[PDB]
């Protein structure tokens, strides 16, 4: 005889269709970035400004718990930490705070 | 069509070389052959299709975050509304695009084998019993010199 | 870390070749659009039937 | 294909039981039969398709309204722009999705009957005149014991 | 299907009147004929399809611009985010819609000629050698009075 057929594999890959769910398939590719690398990386060739135990308020005012800037710097974004509480040690209101943060990013 | 998983039931595991082809029992090699055109035109088309779902989305530099003070709740909510809006649109349009174009891809293989099967039945005519399984009993069981020429689709009478 | 990316997210950086990501909605950079999805797998081949 | 409203012209009103099947004139029951597989696989697929256009849209809690004072017209307009934007996107994407997937649904029935017709013609072979209407004149007008077995697709020579 | 650029290889330049039809060599006119129904139903359907990609987008009056002072950078960026968002959505959805519905349009012609070819082969039966090119060698080379009646699909035995 002579037949005409197609390929089959030992692949476990399952996909969904509009007419039937969980169809097992020979070859597939992912469209969904599900994983991240867990590290702060450089953006546009620049490293972020890392404020540490300080926030922008504390850093730009010279809160004594903030590390002072040594050289001229560039940065592509600003990184704060969940425990960056050191801002205005003498209490009061910081005018247009959010605006300044956005403009310094 | 009804070629894939219709009258050609299941599939073959023995084709390490391609996606479509033939299985011949005559007087020699019982192996399988790939159709380097029926297949290398599909991969030329599928990789073209994935690469355009991937790369047709150009996206600019964007910092999504916005920070608002306690007397700016309205802005905060307007901003959240915009983020929820896009999320809802891209989530719905992506999930369905994947769903629909997957069926469009599985049909592509139906239309391909059905045309490859019709590339030999509309060529061999009444020189074989047209078994419904997707297979043809040969009247002069071609040797390996002839069978390798039906791949190119070339016969005589 | 000493890495470069096109897209940084609050838990880390992400490869931005895929058009959709579900890590976090509030990103910075040239990023995949955020979706609430969990699986978006697209077919390149046929259905396995080796019974 | 050209099965539906092509060479099978109009349709039958007498099938209270299903969507696809047969009509036999032989020596007994002049009724119609349903193909409980050709049909129960379509409903398994269509209800699957509606339920995913419905349920693939998850949507969060959202209060769309925003209120602005007479010195906040810009915000008011930015907000209105966002609402008009979504309206335009969902209105256009929905109207077209309905339009396109309706044609994809009507084709589904063409591809189904054309395969059911080809499920018996590619099985009965030259034991009937293949009338273009979508109907076959039987050489040994099968009784009700045989005709009910062509439904399963089972013959002899 | 495999009709267009499959077994009917290339196409004909000689049809100033329509999109689909026939070429007959018998004993008289060597010209081409248009199928004023196979064609005037396609144009009724395509112009319907373009006119709905065009006109299903209703859009309101909108002034996209917004102006912000130097202490309103956040709003400025929120606004830019909204504009980039729509741009990304409409650019991606349009590019792909054009891409996909173009293939849906080229298939439409495959399914049309394949049904027109099957409108005469499923009608003439064994009164011609069914050449794989998409052409039929006539047993009683019909004159211009008969050939113009196969267009309507009308024969005898
Ligand atoms: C930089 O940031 C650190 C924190 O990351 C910050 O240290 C914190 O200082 C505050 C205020 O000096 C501390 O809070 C006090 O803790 C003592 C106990 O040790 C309490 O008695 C204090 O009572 C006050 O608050 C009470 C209500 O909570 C009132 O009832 C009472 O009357 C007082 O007002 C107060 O809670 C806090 O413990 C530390 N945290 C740490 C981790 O050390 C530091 O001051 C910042 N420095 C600068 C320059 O910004
Ligand atoms: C601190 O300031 C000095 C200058 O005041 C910075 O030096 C600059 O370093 C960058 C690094 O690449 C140089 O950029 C390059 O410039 C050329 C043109 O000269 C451009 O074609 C390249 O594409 C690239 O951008 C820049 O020229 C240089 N400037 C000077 C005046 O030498 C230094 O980078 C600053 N430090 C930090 C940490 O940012």
């Amino acid at each position: 005889t002579i037949c005409i057929g197609y390929h089959a594999n030992n692949s476990t890959d399952t996909v969904d269709t509009v007419l039937e769910k969980n169809v097992t398939v020979t070859h597939s590719v992912n469209l969904l970035e599900d994983s991240h690398n867990g590290k702060l990386c450089r953006l546009k060739g620049k490293a972020p400004l890392q404020l540490g135990n300080c926030n922008i308020a504390g850093w730009v005012l010279g809160n004594p718990e903030c590390e002072s800037l040594l050289s001229n710097r560039s940065w592509s974004y600003i990184a704060e930490t969940p425990n960056s509480e050191n801002g205005t040690c003498y209490p009061g209101d910081f005018a247009d705070y959010e605006e300044l943060r956005e403009q310094l990013s | 069509f009804g070629a894939i998983a219709g009258f050609i039931e299941g599939g073959w595991t023995g084709m390490m070389d391609g996606w479509y082809g033939y299985h011949h029992q005559n007087e020699q090699g019982s192996g399988y052959a790939a159709d380097q055109k029926s297949t290398q035109n599909a991969i030329n088309g599928i990789t073209n299709k994935v690469n355009s779902v991937i790369e047709k989305m150009n996206t600019q530099f964007t910092a999504v975050g916005k920070e608002f003070n306690k007397l700016e709740k309205r802005m905060e909510n307007l901003n959240k509304k915009v983020d929820d809006g896009f999320m809802d649109i891209w989530t719905y349009n992506a999930e369905l695009l994947v769903l629909l174009e997957n069926e469009r891809t599985l049909d592509f293989h139906d239309s391909n084998v059905k045309n490859l099967y019709e590339k030999v039945k509309n060529q061999l005519r009444n020189n074989a019993k047209e078994l419904g399984n997707g297979c043809f009993e040969f009247y002069h069981k071609c040797d390996n010199e002839c069978m390798e020429s039906v791949k190119n689709g070339t016969y005589d009478y | 870390d000493e890495c470069d990316t096109k897209c940084q997210t609050p838990q880390g950086a992400i490869n931005s070749s895929l058009p959709f990501q579900n890590i976090h909605p509030v990103t910075i950079g040239e990023c995949p659009k955020y979706v609430r999805s969990t699986k978006l797998r697209m077919v390149t081949g046929l259905r396995n039937i080796p019974s």
